[PDB]
């Protein structure tokens, strides 16, 4: 997939489809972050960097900057 | 009961708080443009009062009674 | 070069990695910028400047 | 400094004339320059040619 | 006007359809059975909750204010938490000045009458405006 | 460079004081403009990514150019 | 300033206590033993519900245009429905006018330049507002 | 699938509706009177060009050349 122009990095299979038949999948064994771990999706269950810290909020608090910056003056103007 | 790990309903209040305050200083500040606003008419009227009364004087000299 | 690297794979995902937080960030700066200058710029109290044919910057670069 | 230099040549010609206003007309000139650098090649051009008939200062005002 | 309206509607079915919620999906089932929609009845439980947590609400703020003002909160104070007070504190400016344009009723503030820009509000194309 | 100073210009012109159609019966009209200047922003920066690159490149060319006009290669036996 | 604190929360959990809801005291139960916020956590649970079912409101409204256009919903009208539709339509009124308020960006409707009433423009008090 | 018991989501696309509908009205309303204005502004400006014209020309015939 695609984020603008940054695309997710593909690993090319290596396994013939003769010997990855006989390859036996316990995801038992695997990470609690990459289980049901689908290529179009790898980071779902990834663990957020700050605990409550949503991807709006961010959002939100550039915007709030970018109205600050622009309104501080009309509030607190100052002379030449 | 464990210690809060968030402090939302203090954020929250000071929130309101602030918003609050943003809001009387705007208030204060058009009460204050209002009054002088006020203060200027008056102004001008007793002005107007005055140019009155004496282009009155100047035509009841022309009158010359 | 465009090669490899963390790539969210929605907006939710913004939220994975502190470089990707620092982006989101940024784009929510320079988004909600526009707004801004849509409220301040027309304004109902906005007046132009009585002064504005006293000197403008064409006299003085013709 | 191209702020700076409309508002001493809109107000005065002059630094200390600029200081007689109140921050609230230097804000209010300051945002008027922002909608001319807003508009630039696109807005309104009464913004700098005084139509006919306006009552308004002209270039002369304060020669 | 018929054949977008469809697209529209195969669509969305087709998202529905793909997320695999089991409690969204279980909720939908329920509600398509008996004709209800499920949309407003979570949002009648919201709000229900909401009313019944008034009062849990002013026992943590009191809570955390008692836990705030004994400074255990600084005594374990970190990086993160550092990060979090600074949005606080965005998000407050950003408050108080949306309040001061509202409480004044205007973006700019307001032109005294002694002040040489009273000419442009004379010289206004619309006095109503 | 002035290419992409004037368009930016002009999108800021449009997007600041004409982005209240989205709220009037006009917003079509807006909508169609504001999706075509994007589209212009976009290949306005690819164009100039690939352009700068390329001119890099023929920069070079021309000095190695001149070099390689006068250089003699022997044979080895 | 303090004693009228104590005496808030004290009736807030009161308040609290009363209530006799199993849900409701089994998720403030958890969140105290956990020390995170109930009320919150409900807002976040709404609104995760609310964005992974604006494809079933989709489905929804198309449902219901289609039921009231093929004529069956007023195969079954009864007064109860037309109560339903009377608070509708006083709603889309009230709707009208704000919009039309909101749109003009004024109580009253603007004077016109030949009106003679331009006059009260010119004459105002502050003429900021 | 059931027919539905309510209608709430026509119902809230059709608040959406009126609402917009009404902002059009109050768009229109204002946009016409902006341009009215605008029409007076220049017919003010003509007349004090014409009112300049007329008393440059009495006092060139008071000049007299
Ligand atoms: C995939 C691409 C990604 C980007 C790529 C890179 C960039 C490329 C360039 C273009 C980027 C586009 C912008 C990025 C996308 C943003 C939208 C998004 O996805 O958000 C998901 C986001 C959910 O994601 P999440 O991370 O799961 O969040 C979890 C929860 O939100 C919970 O979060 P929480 O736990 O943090 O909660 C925090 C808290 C905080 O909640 C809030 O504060 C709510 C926000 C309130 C409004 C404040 C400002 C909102 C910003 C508006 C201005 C935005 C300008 C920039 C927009 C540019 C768009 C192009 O929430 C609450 O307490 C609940 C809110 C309850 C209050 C509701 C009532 C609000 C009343 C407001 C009053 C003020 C109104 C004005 C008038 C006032 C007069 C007195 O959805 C929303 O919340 C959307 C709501 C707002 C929608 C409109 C926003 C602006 C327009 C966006 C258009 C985007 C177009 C994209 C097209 C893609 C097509 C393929
Ligand atoms: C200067 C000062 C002037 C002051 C004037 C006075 C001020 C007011 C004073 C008080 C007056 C008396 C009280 C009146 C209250 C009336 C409101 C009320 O009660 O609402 C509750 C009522 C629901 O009550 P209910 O039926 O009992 O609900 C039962 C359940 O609780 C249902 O629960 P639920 O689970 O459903 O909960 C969610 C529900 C409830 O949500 C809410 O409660 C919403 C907030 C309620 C207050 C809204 C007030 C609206 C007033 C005007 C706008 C002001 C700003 C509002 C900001 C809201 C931000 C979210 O959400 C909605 O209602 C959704 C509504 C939006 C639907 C969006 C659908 C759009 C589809 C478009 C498709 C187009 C396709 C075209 C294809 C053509 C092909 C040729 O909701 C509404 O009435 C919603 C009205 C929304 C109007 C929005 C208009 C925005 C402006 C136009 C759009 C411009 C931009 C977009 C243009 C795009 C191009 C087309
Ligand atoms: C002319 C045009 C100008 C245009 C300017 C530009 C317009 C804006 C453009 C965009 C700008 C950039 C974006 C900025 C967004 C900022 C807002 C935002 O994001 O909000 C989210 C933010 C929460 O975000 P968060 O921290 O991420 O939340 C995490 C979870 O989602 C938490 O989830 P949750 O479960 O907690 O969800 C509920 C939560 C979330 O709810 C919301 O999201 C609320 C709606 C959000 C938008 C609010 C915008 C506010 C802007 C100013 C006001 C405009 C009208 C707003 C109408 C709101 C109607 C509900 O509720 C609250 O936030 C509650 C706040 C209210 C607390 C009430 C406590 C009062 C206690 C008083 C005690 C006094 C005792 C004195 C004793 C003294 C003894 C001596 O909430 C707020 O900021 C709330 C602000 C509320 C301000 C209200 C001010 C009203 C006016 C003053 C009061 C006057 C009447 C009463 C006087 C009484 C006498 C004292
Ligand atoms: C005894 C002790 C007493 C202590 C009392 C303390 C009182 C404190 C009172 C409040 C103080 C508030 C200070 C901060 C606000 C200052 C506002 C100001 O000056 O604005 C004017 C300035 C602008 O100044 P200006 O007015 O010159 O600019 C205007 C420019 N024109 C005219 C062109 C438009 O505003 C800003 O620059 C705002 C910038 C944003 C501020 C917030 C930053 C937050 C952090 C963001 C970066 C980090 C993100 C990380 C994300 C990723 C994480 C992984
Ligand atoms: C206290 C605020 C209350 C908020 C309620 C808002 C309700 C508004 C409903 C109607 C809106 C449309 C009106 C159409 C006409 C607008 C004309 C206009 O520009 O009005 C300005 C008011 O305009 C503004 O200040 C605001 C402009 C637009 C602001 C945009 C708000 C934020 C938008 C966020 C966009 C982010 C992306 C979202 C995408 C969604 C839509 C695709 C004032 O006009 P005048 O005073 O006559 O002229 C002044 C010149 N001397």
């Amino acid at each position: 997939y695609n984020m603008l122009v940054f695309r997710d990095p593909k690993r090319r299979p290596q396994l013939s489809e003769e010997e990855r038949a006989k390859v036996v999948v316990n995801q038992a064994e695997w990470p609690e972050e990459f289980k049901d771990f689908d290529p179009d999706d790898p980071y779902k269950n990834s663990p957020e960097i700050i605990k409550g810290m949503s991807s709006w909020n961010l959002f939100l608090w550039g915007v709030e900057c970018a109205f600050i910056y622009q309104f501080y003056e009309l509030v607190f103007p100052k002379s030449i | 009961k464990a210690a809060p790990k968030t402090l939302h309903q203090v954020r929250n209040v000071a929130y309101f708080f602030a918003a609050w305050l943003g809001v009387q200083k705007g208030y204060i500040e058009k009460s204050a443009n209002d009054r002088l606003w006020v203060e200027h008419q008056r102004k001008v009227r007793q002005q107007n009062v005055e140019r009155q009364q004496a282009l009155d004087s100047i035509k009841l000299m022309q009158q010359g009674v | 070069m465009l090669l490899g690297g963390f790539v969210p794979r929605r907006f939710s995902q913004f939220n994975r990695d502190p470089c990707w937080m620092f982006f989101i960030f940024s784009v929510g700066f320079w988004l909600g910028e526009y707004p801004a200058m849509m409220i301040k710029y027309n304004a109902r109290d906005l007046v132009y400047d009585p002064h504005r044919y006293v000197w403008s910057h064409h006299d003085d670069h013709h | 400094d191209h702020v700076e230099k409309a508002m001493i040549m809109r107000w005065g010609g002059t630094l200390e004339d600029v200081r007689k206003l109140s921050a609230k007309d230097q804000l209010r000139v300051r945002c008027f320059t922002d909608i001319e650098k807003l508009y630039s090649a696109y807005g309104p051009k009464d913004t700098y040619l005084q139509p006919p008939g306006d009552t308004l200062p002209g270039k002369d005002f304060y020669r | 006007l018929c054949n977008a309206a469809s697209k529209v509607q195969a669509r969305s079915a087709k998202k529905l359809a793909a997320l695999t919620d089991a409690g969204i999906q279980k909720t939908i089932s329920e509600h398509n059975a008996n004709g209800t929609d499920a949309a407003v009845s979570s949002t009648k439980r919201y709000l229900a909750e909401q009313r019944q947590l008034f009062h849990y609400r002013v026992v943590r703020f009191f809570d955390e204010c008692h836990y705030i003002i004994s400074g255990e909160y600084f005594a374990q104070y970190t990086k993160v938490n550092l990060i979090w007070d600074l949005r606080f504190l965005t998000k407050l400016v950003v408050l108080f000045l949306i309040g001061t344009v509202l409480g004044r009723q205007s973006i700019f503030p307001p032109i005294d009458p002694d002040s040489p820009l009273v000419e442009a509000l004379v010289t206004k194309v619309n006095p109503n405006y | 460079h002035f290419l992409l100073l004037m368009f930016f210009d002009f999108f800021y012109f449009i997007f600041v004081f004409f982005f209240y159609g989205v709220f009037c019966y006009w917003f079509i009209l807006f909508i169609f403009v504001f999706c075509f200047c994007l589209l212009f922003y976009v290949f306005l920066y690819l164009l100039d990514l690939f352009a700068a690159i390329l001119q890099l490149f023929i920069f070079c060319n021309m000095i190695l150019q001149l070099i390689m006009d006068f250089l003699l290669f022997l044979l080895f036996v």
